[PDB]
């Protein structure tokens, strides 16, 4: 369950306003700003179809992008796992 | 400064029931283990708070140190499936876990008095208001601490239970091996 | 408090010091008896390599892999680290000069060192991997297998001494370091000292892993640093009970003909310098101590865990348990049961 | 068998009320064993300071609505 | 043939020494510290260099 | 001993634990007045030294040898009042 | 406010010193590979344990009731002069009935592991 | 096999010297735990007899005395 | 009785005496010389001593109100020994109870001044160390020529007193 | 040799200025003859004392504090 | 009296509401003992009595036995069935 908070502009603005003190990369202001901005795409402009290229899109590779954090936590139901178990040595003696 | 350490039992009564509650509720059984780890700490604690900070060394050594040991010893070897805590699975206790909860909290405190009305009781239970005195005698002449005299009724007085627990301890030896090992002939 | 704060300040340093230059020590002895030297270039003549090795691991990554657990991994150093400097606090450098002045401090050290096995226990839980787990048994049996010949030599010495104050079982040898009625007993505990620290020719799963892909220490940046600084400070704390269990701690010859030479009333020069002797002894055991830790590292080949746990369950504890008798006895036949205090 | 020692290895705190009533039911025959009745009163009280806190309570009930 | 305990000229007492006392590794322990009161080997490469010859490659 | 490289951590080692015992030795004694510690004290030590707390000025172990105490002694008895244990 | 409680509690609360220098200083910039684990290595979902010899978890089980034993023998020690030649005699029955339960363990060999791939050591016998 | 047990009741003095050569662990444990209890049984008196008695009792407790009290004076006020 | 636990405050108690019961100067003096004059306290007040103990006894409960007459015997018996030892042997006695001092309240640490002070209680006071219970086999430890246990550092005071004293033919 | 008496007279032999330029570039203190020098500017020595060891007769000292 | 009481209390709720485990049996059998000893030793230190701690001392050594020896017989339920499973106790 990846956690959101949505929490109101005044107040992530001036956090990412403080963050920008420390030295490493963190979420810029005017990101937060961008997050009210959707793409308006110009139609006078080319497109992949120009190039003859068709791309893929998200859904279909995010199992491929995402799959290193997924944890796989078990395996599903080990019920009808009991009498096949039953048939092994796991104590050796 | 004087009172800020009065309320030292009270914060260990705090953090064991949480740390109950942690260990029925943890995931994974390791956490359940070690919430009991943190719970024989909290215990030891108030062993030293009310005096017998012996007790809390021989609990820091036998149970975190071998008990508890054996425990993660055995869950690191063993397949131990879990089901987690659930709403669809335990919220019917919920009754029947403040019933009780009630019922045996209210007479383990209700049986330590000896009063015939049963309300007072409970009463006295919480009449936990008036400080002890704790004055000086000079009668004690030896270093005899709590182990010593542990030991000389153990050894003496009550030699014969501990040549019983001998006997136990063969127990703790020989019943393991009969179960665990299979001797060939 | 301030002078409490100074002097766990000065004890912390000393102590930790003591650790980083007990890495280079290793490195140089282990060196020069391997006809060579090394180290000698980080520093003037090597004495800064350990604070190299630190500066440099403390700014590498902490990468955790993706199977792994994240808290586990990184507290299981700290929680070791702790458990061996918390230790440090019962040990005395003089009669009485200790931080912890525990009338039970033969019990406190016995049981903070019976927590050192979650190290290793827990060490196995940081990955979804089966034979670590393993790995991870076989370490912790012995552990706890030698924990009960650590602890039977304790309660041997304490049947000569009845008492778990720790400035009082050194002030007892006086008379005579317990080295000498139980020189066997010195073997004893130092080989199960060399086993309890896992060191060489004991350190059969960091040997046994290094092979596999897994059940070794695979731990990178600040938990490294960790579990090395716990690594080197429980063995000069093992060699310190070593000191005063049997080699007498802090004593040295009596220095009373000396001092009544050099002195005509108690200054606070006489108070240095006797703590200065003192300490000394102390600190001339535990090099020793340290010296054969490397000595053997340097000597013998390795151990397998089935070798080792027979030697341990087979040839160690039945002497034990004959010498739990045979002590009793010789303090019953010449009517020297000791007391307390 | 460990009866009547303390943690010091002596006489407890509540020894010498014990005593007194074992000496009275020494004396004494099921039937005549409610003289002993004063003797466990005492006992009981020096182990569990009821009445004395009872006595305490009345005394600060007296410092309490009287003043206040 | 194989010798048994029996046909053995060294006593019981004897050899359980060697065995409680550890005597071969002990000697191995002195004979690994006679070298720490010897020469060490090592030369200081960047300002001392290794024997090279005319055939060298 | 030969080689000095080798032995130069374990001086280091050695001087810095001898040096903590000295100062810990002179702090102790300026913390008890130029008198070396107590060790392995009892109940019945300490009572005393609550006694000598009672005779001198609450200046720690500083003795007195006088045979009759100021007349403060038979006032400044103290009894202590404990929790009660739940 | 004793210098053993202001160790015991400062070695806790600051030990993770060198742990916020490092989080701090260091690069975290992790790949799937360096998240990986090892040169080869796989395994399907086949099961959550392996097969383990009996001693493994037999001395385990040992430790506690010896490590019990050599724990009650505490209170003699601290007891040893106030019983004087009564408590020495029951703490000797004491080893000793505690003895025959080690006999018992050596003899049955219950801290030995077994190998299954024996050599064979039967003749070669023809039939002729 | 080359040195197999030859059981202690079909000899015992060949099973004990069987015993030091091929099972020292044991034999000398044996020997430990053994001369602690017969010592104590049979040294002891001697040593009583001829070395040195036992020592005098420690107080334990202020040894009050078993008499009647009697009149004092000294040490009254005024 | 057993030491306080888990919070304690100390208080006093600003009341006196009933007049009932007369006053009764206090002993005074602190661990260390109390220590050291405790076997001529014993000496000289055995009888009011064990008459204490005897009326606490024989009292059964009653001991604290019913033993002061006795109590006040010997508070004064001890109080007699400490001023003859301040008014005759103080010298001696600050010696050994120093000596106490920078030991651990060792009587092993601090046989040189023993010596001196036991032999001056002996000539001007009449009062002998004696440790009781033992048999005439037994030697006094006190009395022992070459002990096992000695001090770390002899004090120094009291060696060169034992010095003087030893040239000086007063031991 | 690895002993003390060697640093210690070849530092007396070598002064100060060559110790702790020697402890700054080697590491270990070395005495012995100036054979030559090249066009670089490195100075090269050469040893005569039965200390030093098989292969630590010759040795450089360069000119750059960035030898190579 | 109250730390005792409560961790009993709780630890035999855990145990009897368990439908999760096995481990959590045992924890909560170890943990009831805990509670008893506790409220043994509050006693005992209140009438200043070695009984109690006589009494608390046997229960360590005898809840160490019974933890080996319930550990002993999970084992063997494990040599044959090979997994432990959330019910079938
Ligand atoms: C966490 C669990 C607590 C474990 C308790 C450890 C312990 O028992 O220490 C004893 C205590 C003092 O006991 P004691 O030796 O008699 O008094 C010396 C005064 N410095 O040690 C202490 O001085 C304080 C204990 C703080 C905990
Ligand atoms: C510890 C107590 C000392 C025990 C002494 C001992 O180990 O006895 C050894 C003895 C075997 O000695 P053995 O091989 O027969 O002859 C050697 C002569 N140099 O063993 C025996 O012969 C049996 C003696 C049993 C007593
Ligand atoms: C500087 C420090 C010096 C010490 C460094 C030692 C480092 C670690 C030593 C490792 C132990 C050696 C070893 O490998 O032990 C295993 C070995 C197994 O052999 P085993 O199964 O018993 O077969 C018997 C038939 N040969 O079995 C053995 O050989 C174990 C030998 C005993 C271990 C030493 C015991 C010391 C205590 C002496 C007790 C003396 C009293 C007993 C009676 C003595 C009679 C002479
Ligand atoms: C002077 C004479 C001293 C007497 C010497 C006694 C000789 C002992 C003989 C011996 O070595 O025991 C061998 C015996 C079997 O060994 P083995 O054939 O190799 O088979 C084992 C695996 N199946 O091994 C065994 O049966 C197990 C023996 C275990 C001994 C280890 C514990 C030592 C205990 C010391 C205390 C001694 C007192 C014990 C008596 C208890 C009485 C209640
Ligand atoms: C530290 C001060 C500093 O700033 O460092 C200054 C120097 C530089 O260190 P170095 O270049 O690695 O050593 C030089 C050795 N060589 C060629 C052989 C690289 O420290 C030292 O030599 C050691 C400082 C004294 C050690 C104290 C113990
Ligand atoms: C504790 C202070 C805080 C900072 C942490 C310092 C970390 C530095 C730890 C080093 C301690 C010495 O530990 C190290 O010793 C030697 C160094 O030659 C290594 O040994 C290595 O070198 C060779 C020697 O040529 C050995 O033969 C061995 O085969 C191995 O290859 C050990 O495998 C390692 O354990």
């Amino acid at each position: 369950e990846v956690r959101h908070i949505e929490l109101p502009k005044a107040l992530y603005q001036a956090y990412t306003k403080a963050t920008q003190a420390i030295w490493w990369p963190t979420y810029s202001p005017d990101q937060v700003e961008r997050q009210f901005l959707s793409q308006k795409i110009d139609p006078s402009a080319k497109t992949f179809n120009d190039l003859d290229l068709t791309p893929m899109e998200l859904p279909d590779l995010m199992f491929k992008l995402i799959r290193p954090y997924r944890v796989n936590t078990f395996q599903h139901d080990v019920s009808q796992l009991e009498n096949k178990e039953k048939t092994f040595v796991h104590i050796l003696d | 400064m004087m009172y800020l350490t009065y309320y030292f039992i009270e914060i260990t009564i705090f953090l064991a029931i949480l740390c109950t509650i942690f260990i029925i509720s943890a995931k994974n059984p390791m956490v359940s283990i070690l919430y009991m780890i943190a719970l024989f700490v909290i215990a030891a604690m108030y062993l030293y708070l009310i005096g017998l900070g012996i007790f809390s060394l021989l609990y820091i050594m036998i149970y975190i140190g071998a008990i508890a040991v054996l425990f993660l010893f055995i869950i690191t070897l063993l397949d131990i499936n879990s089901t987690e805590l659930s709403v669809k699975s335990n919220i019917r206790d919920l009754p029947l876990v403040l019933i009780s909860l009630i019922v045996l909290t209210i007479s383990g405190l209700m049986i330590y008095s000896n009063d015939s009305i049963l309300i007072n009781k409970l009463l006295e239970a919480f009449g936990n208001d008036y400080n002890t005195i704790i004055t000086q005698d000079w009668f004690n002449i030896e270093n005899t601490t709590l182990l010593t005299t542990i030991g000389n009724v153990l050894l003496t007085n009550n030699a014969f239970i501990l040549l019983v627990l001998a006997i136990v301890l063969l127990l703790g030896i020989i019943g393991p091996i009969s179960i665990t090992m299979k001797h060939k002939e | 408090m301030i002078i409490n704060i100074v002097e766990i300040l000065i004890f912390l340093v000393c102590v930790l010091f003591s650790v980083a230059y007990l890495t280079v020590a290793e490195r140089k002895t282990l060196a020069y008896m391997q006809r060579r030297l090394g180290p000698n270039f980080v520093g003037y003549y090597g004495l800064l390599q350990a604070f190299a090795d630190a500066v440099k691991l403390l700014l590498k990554e902490i990468v955790l892999p993706k199977e792994s657990n994240y808290i586990i991994l990184v507290i299981s150093p700290l929680i070791t680290l702790i458990t061996a400097l918390i230790g440090w606090v019962v040990i005395p450098l003089g009669p009485g000069i200790t931080l912890g002045e525990l009338n039970l401090g033969i019990l406190f050290s016995l049981a903070i060192g019976s927590l050192g096995v979650f190290g290793s226990l827990l060490s196995g839980w940081s990955s979804n991997s089966k034979y670590s787990l393993l790995g991870s048994i076989r370490s912790t049996a012995q552990l706890i297998s030698y924990e009960l010949i650590l602890t039977s030599i304790f309660i041997i010495i304490i049947m000569f001494v009845s008492s778990l104050n720790i400035t009082t079982i050194i002030e007892t040898q006086r008379v005579v370091w317990y080295c000498i009625p139980l020189l066997p007993l010195l073997l004893i505990f130092f080989i199960a000292s060399v086993a309890e620290t896992a060191r060489p020719p004991f350190d059969l799963t960091e040997s046994e892993s290094e092979l596999v892909a897994g059940y070794f220490t695979e731990y990178s940046g600040s938990p490294f640093v960790f579990f090395f600084l716990a690594e080197y400070s429980n063995i000069i704390l093992i060699s310190a009970f070593n000191g005063y269990l049997l080699l007498g701690g802090y004593l040295s010859f009596n220095y009373s003909y000396l001092f009544n030479i050099l002195f005509n009333d108690y200054s606070y020069v006489s108070f240095l310098f006797e703590g200065l002797i003192n300490s000394s002894a102390y600190a001339i055991k535990l090099v020793f101590l340290m010296f054969s830790f490397i000595w053997v590292r340097a000597a013998f080949p390795r151990f397998t865990y089935d070798n080792l746990i027979n030697f341990c369950w087979i040839i160690l504890l039945p002497l034990l348990f004959g010498i739990f008798l045979i002590i009793p006895s010789t303090l019953y036949i010449f009517d020297s049961f000791p007391t307390l205090i | 068998t460990a009866a009547g020692i303390s943690l010091t290895g002596g006489r407890n705190r509540c020894f010498s009320e014990w005593q007194s009533f074992m000496h009275c039911t020494a004396k004494t025959d099921a039937k005549s064993r409610a003289q002993c009745l004063p003797n466990f009163e005492d006992y009981m009280e020096c182990l569990h300071h009821t009445k004395e806190k009872a006595r305490l309570r009345e005394i600060e009930s007296v410092l309490k609505q009287k003043k206040e | 043939r194989p010798a048994t305990w029996e046909e053995s000229e060294e006593g019981a007492l004897s050899k359980a020494t060697k065995y409680f006392l550890l005597a071969e590794m002990f000697r191995g322990l002195y004979v690994v510290l006679e070298q720490f009161f010897r020469a060490p080997y090592t030369i200081y490469y960047p300002f001392e260099k290794g024997p090279v010859s005319p055939r060298f490659r | 001993a030969i080689p000095f490289e080798a032995l130069l951590p374990y001086g280091i080692i050695f001087g810095l634990l001898t040096a903590g015992g000295g100062a810990m030795q002179v702090l102790h004694v300026y913390r008890n007045g130029g008198v070396r510690d107590r060790f392995a004290i009892d109940q019945w030590d300490s009572q005393m030294m609550e006694r000598d707390l009672r005779l001198n000025g609450g200046q720690g172990r500083k003795q007195v040898d006088q045979a009759t105490a100021p007349e403060a002694f038979k006032h400044n008895h103290v009894w202590k009042s404990e929790r009660p244990l739940i | 406010m004793n210098t053993f409680i202001i160790f015991i509690i400062l070695i806790p609360i600051v030990g993770f010193a060198l742990l916020a220098v490092n989080i701090l200083l260091a690069v975290y910039k992790p790949y799937n590979e360096k998240l990986g684990a090892f040169e080869c290595g796989l395994t399907s979902f086949n099961q959550t344990r392996l097969a383990f010899n009996a001693a493994f978890i037999l001395v385990a089980i040992l430790f506690l009731p010896f490590d019990l034993e050599i724990s009650t023998l505490l209170p003699y020690v601290m007891s040893i002069y106030l019983v004087s030649n009564y408590g020495f005699t029951i703490v000797l029955l004491f080893l000793l009935i505690l003895i025959i339960g080690f006999v018992y363990e050596i003899n049955t060999n219950a801290l030995k592991i077994n190998k299954h791939n024996k050599p064979n050591t039967d003749s070669l016998i023809y039939k002729l | 096999m080359i040195n197999a047990n030859p059981g202690f009741w079909n000899g015992p003095f060949r099973y004990l010297r069987w015993s030091a050569h091929n099972r020292p662990h044991l034999f000398f444990a044996f020997a430990i735990g053994i001369a602690g209890p017969v010592a104590a049984l049979t040294l002891t008196p001697l040593r009583r007899k001829y070395l040195y008695p036992d020592h005098s009792p420690l107080p334990q407790s202020y040894p009050l005395p078993q008499r009647a009290r009697e009149q004092l004076t000294g040490f009254d006020d005024e | 009785p057993r030491e306080a636990a888990a919070h304690w405050v100390p208080f006093e108690d600003k009341a006196n005496m009933p007049d009932n019961v007369p006053d009764v100067v206090e002993v005074g003096a602190t661990s260390a010389p109390l220590l050291s004059a405790s076997y001529f306290i014993g000496a000289k007040c055995k009888p009011y001593n064990d008459d204490f103990m005897l009326c606490r006894e024989e009292s059964q409960g009653s001991g604290a109100i019913d033993c002061l007459k006795e109590g006040r015997r010997v508070t004064r018996c001890a109080v007699s020994v400490i001023e003859d030892i301040n008014k005759s042997c103080l010298d001696e006695f600050r010696l050994h109870w120093q000596c106490l001092e920078q030991n651990n309240h060792q009587l092993s640490g601090c046989r040189k001044a023993e010596a001196l002070l036991n032999k001056c209680v002996f000539t001007k006071l009449n009062l002998e160390k004696k440790i009781p219970g033992l048999r005439p086999d037994e030697e006094p430890v006190f009395l022992k020529k070459d002990p096992w246990i000695k001090p770390a550092v002899d004090d120094f005071k009291s060696v060169r007193a034992y010095a003087e004293a030893k040239k000086n033919g007063t031991l | 040799s690895s002993s003390l008496y060697r640093v210690l007279r070849n530092a007396w032999e070598v002064g100060p200025r060559s110790y702790w330029k020697q402890l700054n570039s080697i590491g270990d203190t070395k005495s012995g003859r100036l054979v030559g020098t090249d066009i670089y500017g490195n100075k090269f020595y050469e040893t005569d004392h039965q200390d030093e060891i098989h292969l630590r007769t010759r040795y450089v000292e360069y000119k750059e504090k960035d030898y190579d | 009296m109250f730390i005792g009481t409560i961790i009993l209390v709780l630890s035999f709720l855990g145990f009897v509401f368990n439908r999760r485990n096995i481990i959590l049996a045992f924890i909560c059998l170890e943990t009831m003992l805990l509670g008893i000893n506790l409220i043994l030793l509050r006693n005992s230190v209140l009438f200043d009595d070695i009984s109690g701690s006589l009494f608390a001392i046997v229960i360590i050594i005898l809840a160490g036995v019974e933890s080996a020896i319930g550990l002993s017989l999970l084992v063997s339920y494990y040599r044959l069935r090979g997994v432990i499973n959330s019910y079938g106790i």
